[PDB]
């Protein structure tokens, strides 16, 4: 099967710097979709970031634009996502997928960036 | 003192040979807009899948959340998030640009999208099975009834393939208005030879050939001015009602009642004509011996065509040119969608640039040659589609403009191949050799919606076909003898010395 345990949450303040990561398994991160989902607490599922396959770039959404850095790591199967300058309405749980719209997806990490 | 000396004896400009050559010419621009109305009739809008009811979508802030997005930022066109799943519940079609088309109103969209190009396939395959059938049905029963019939057939087809309610219907009624089209446009260009002097057959083709032109400017200003699909087939079919309806005053070719053995139906038309024309005299003339003593001569298959070898080796080079060109031609035409523009202004730059090709190909034929004619036209257009294909969606005017040149080299092709095809041919099996070409040509166009249906799998593949095609035709038909040479072979057995000439 495939799992996509995740860690990093915790709590930071605004302007800090932590990184998130989910552990892939039976799959590398240079072959397949693979992208980022935030919902804020009565907030829905927004798309944060997307990586497709073999580093075919790099790109955000409008809030997400010029603020957010998405890193990928070929040795651990997992992609090192971090973010600095945080904004105060960036509480969410930060979800991974394996495709655009895929059958598997990560638990889940909830992160609170305070003041 | 043959048939043609009758012909001018009676007229041979005058005022019903115009009259009908107008009045059989004039449905070709429906003839073009039926031939591209799949193309402007299945135009895909954005689309993605329905949310359930089960939860509002006031409160999941707009249709975004339950959509995943793309690489340009639409929301996926086939599949859909669980809070996956696939399309179940339908999909919503925008119709801020394409009110109502084929896959808008049966879903036509995922594990469908073959079907759209499989109507086209069945239309083809619809004009390659009328033009074989009813061109036997022609030469077995006659031109004017096949025309009628022709004309009943194609306003049937087309009203009751608008008023499709199913797939099945659609694309059956398809079939049966694509035999129709392709027997009235074979008919009508047989007829419209047959019953005009020798001295204006180039006139003739010169205004076929502009007519569809026009036909296709027609087609863009009518589905500019018709926005949907079943008003559009109706507004596009239902003139060859009334075409049906006039068709009844045509007069049949009187060299096919000579033909067919009976000499006093072709007296009967004889001094029809001079009546309609107005010299009474000059048909008066006319009586059943002056018959005879003017057509004793008159009076008087591929089997053949494939036991000569080097007949067999013309024959596949000629078949593979026209099967290229047709190929390439359809799956340039009808993919409108991918420009980045509305598809009204580059079907009229389609139109307009359609002519100036025509004279250029005229030009470098009759003064440069017709074998760097035929290679120019056709691998550059080759090469421009190729490109097109390979540059990205990212720019839309340079791609846009390499298609509208592209257009024209395949136009220019068509005629440098009816040339050739016309020419280095035998009079003995030369419209045998017609006939064949265009059967070859009509298999490419069959073949071509199948192979732009293998889009899916890669998003240019089915380009990449399109313009790898023509390079090897090219590269297959550069042993084509030059023939600008006033020698004209017209037995099997010149064919031999003509290789032995050159």
């Amino acid at each position: 099967q495939v799992q996509l345990v995740e860690s990093g949450g915790g709590l930071v303040q605004a302007g800090g710097s932590l990184r998130l990561s989910c552990a892939a398994s039976g799959f590398p991160v240079k072959t397949e979709w693979m992208e980022w989902y935030r919902q804020a607490p009565g907030k829905e599922r927004e798309w944060v970031a997307a990586i497709w396959s073999y580093g075919s770039g790099t790109r955000y959404a409008d809030s997400v634009k010029g603020r957010f850095t998405i890193s990928r790591d070929n040795a651990k199967n997992t992609v090192y996502l971090q973010m600095n300058s945080l904004k105060p309405e960036d509480t969410a749980v930060y979800y991974c997928l394996v495709r655009v719209g895929s059958w598997y997806h990560g638990q889940g990490t909830q992160v609170t960036v305070s003041a | 003192m043959a048939f043609n000396d009758l012909l001018k004896q009676v007229g041979g400009v005058g005022r019903f040979q115009l009259i009908q050559v107008t009045m059989v010419v004039a449905p070709l621009l429906l003839m073009a807009s039926h031939n591209t109305l799949q193309n402007f009739t299945a135009a895909i809008p954005p689309h993605h899948c329905r949310p359930p009811a089960n939860a509002n979508l006031s409160k999941d802030g707009g249709l975004e959340a339950w959509l995943p997005l793309d690489k340009q930022g639409q929301p996926e066109s086939c599949l859909r998030f669980t809070s996956t799943e696939p399309c179940i519940d339908g999909w919503v079609y925008d119709n801020s640009t394409f009110p109502s088309t084929i896959v808008t109103e049966w879903n036509l969209v995922c594990s469908h999208r073959a079907f759209r190009q499989l109507a086209q396939s069945l239309y083809m395959v619809g004009v390659l099975l009328g033009a074989m059938v009813f061109g036997y049905l022609a030469d077995r029963l006659g031109r004017r009834k096949v025309l009628i019939l022709n004309y009943l057939q194609t306003a049937v087809s087309g009203t009751c393939a608008a008023y499709a309610p199913n797939y099945t219907v659609y694309c059956v009624f398809r079939l049966l208005s694509g035999m129709s089209l392709a027997s009235i446009a074979i008919n009508c260009m047989t007829l419209n030879v047959e019953w005009m002097p020798i001295h204006t057959r180039a006139y003739v083709g010169t205004l076929i050939g502009y007519v569809y032109s026009l036909g296709q400017f027609l087609l863009a200003g009518i589905a500019y001015a018709v926005p949907h699909w079943r008003h559009l087939q109706l507004v596009v079919s239902v003139p060859f009602f009334i075409a049906f309806i006039y068709s009844w005053f045509f007069i049949e070719s009187a060299r096919w009642y000579s033909s067919s053995g009976r000499l006093d139906l072709t007296l009967r038309a004889l001094q029809r004509v001079a009546r309609i024309n107005g010299k009474q005299e000059e048909g008066a003339k006319l009586s059943i011996e002056v018959l005879r003593t003017s057509l004793q001569k008159e009076l008087t298959s591929a089997m053949e065509l494939l036991r000569c070898p080097t007949l067999r080796h013309l024959f596949l080079c000629l078949s593979m040119l026209w099967f290229a060109t047709s190929f390439a031609y359809y799956g340039l035409v009808m993919d409108l969608q991918g420009f980045g523009v509305s598809m009204y202004l580059i079907q009229v730059i389609f139109g307009a640039v359609d002519l100036p090709a025509k004279f250029v190909c005229f030009l470098v034929i009759n003064s440069m040659g017709r074998r760097p004619a035929q290679m120019a036209s056709l691998l550059l257009a080759g090469i421009c589609i190729l490109v097109n294909g390979i540059i990205p969606k990212s720019h839309t005017i340079i791609r846009t403009s390499l298609a509208v040149l592209g257009k024209g080299c395949l136009a220019s092709s068509f005629n440098c191949i009816f040339l050739y095809t016309g020419e280095l041919y035998p009079t003995v099996i030369r419209q045998t050799g017609l006939g064949m070409g265009s059967t070859m040509a009509r298999v490419g166009s069959i073949v071509s919606p199948l192979v732009s249906m293998t889009a899916e799998f890669y998003p240019s593949m089915p380009l990449f076909i399109f313009g790898a095609v023509p390079v090897v035709a090219s590269a297959v038909t550069a042993l084509l003898p030059e023939t600008l040479g006033q020698p004209l072979p017209d037995t099997v057995q010149d064919l031999k010395s003509r290789s032995r000439g050159k």
